[PDB]
């Protein structure tokens, strides 16, 4: 879910 | 409201114990490493951009070779974290910064969230395979492109890119931001996401402290009655907050055992  | 005072008592008793930090871009700039907005590069981004990258690589192993460990060393602000660390008082310290001195600085991997990566490791872009980084070292620092000694792919350092996960041991966060009895905030706004949402992670009851150029991000919009703000410069305010704490010839100490000063 979490991406930069 | 508390003070700055206030909160190096709190660490000084150790009603602080469980200290979760956060920095950025503003903690590196004292050690000589510019911020962020001639590479040869449509723009800036690009740098950290997959498809880029795969077109030409040689800009982002440019960035590489100046980042790599001889080029820059920790100043104060590291060396304070690494003082939390040696006071058993570091729960997390999770880093957007991708220049490696929180680890060069002593504080070990297990205390650390490189939530943007980093050069201590690399992949195959192609097979997936592992590899030290010192093992593309030499390629690194002769201008040539590391390729994989079995399918040919570009190796590339364990930077995380743009659409990229970030990386696995981010998911400390699940556990680490309730856990926290104290958030320290150094040298970052935390305006992108995920970071930003993190500083409302905390439970209410625990300070949040930043010491940064200005007040902006998070603790800006939703300010709690717990919160800090040290505004200026970082140094002078982590040097600010040592004195109040009484570290001032622990700092000394460390700073020159490890860097000679
Ligand atoms: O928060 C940090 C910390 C750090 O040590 C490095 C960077 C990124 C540096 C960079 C350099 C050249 C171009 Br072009 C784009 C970005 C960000
Ligand atoms: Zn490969």
């Amino acid at each position: 879910r979490h991406k930069k | 409201k508390l003070s700055l005072q206030d909160v190096a008592e709190l660490i000084r008793a150790r009603a602080c114990q469980r200290v979760v930090v956060m920095v950025g871009a503003g903690i590196s700039t004292p050690s000589g490493i510019p911020d962020f907005r001639q590479y040869d590069l449509p723009y800036p981004e690009a740098i950290f951009e997959l498809p880029f990258f795969f077109h030409n690589p040689k800009p982002f192993f440019t960035l590489a070779k100046e980042l790599y460990p001889g080029n820059y060393k920790p100043n104060v602000t590291h060396y304070f974290l690494r003082l939390l660390h040696d006071k058993g008082l570091l729960l997390r310290l999770y880093t957007q910064n991708i220049d490696g001195l929180e680890r060069v600085s002593g504080i070990p991997a297990s205390k650390l969230v490189e939530a943007h990566g980093t050069f201590a490791s690399a992949t195959c872009t192609v097979c997936q395979r592992p590899f030290p980084g010192e093992d593309i070292r030499a390629d690194v620092m002769a201008d040539r492109v590391p390729r994989c000694p079995v399918c040919t792919g570009v190796v590339k350092p364990d930077i995380v890119f743009f659409g990229e996960p970030l990386p696995q041991r981010f998911l400390l966060h699940v556990v680490d931001f309730p856990m926290a009895d104290l958030l320290l905030i150094l040298g970052t706004s935390l305006e992108v996401e995920p970071f930003a949402s993190l500083t409302e992670a905390v439970r209410s009851s625990v300070p949040r402290l930043l010491i940064n150029r200005d007040l902006v991000g998070p603790l800006a919009w939703h300010p709690r009655s717990r919160d800090v703000a040290q505004l200026g410069d970082v140094v002078h305010g982590v040097e600010s907050l040592v004195e109040l704490l009484g570290w001032t010839e622990e700092m000394r100490d460390l700073v020159q055992r490890e860097t000679g000063k």
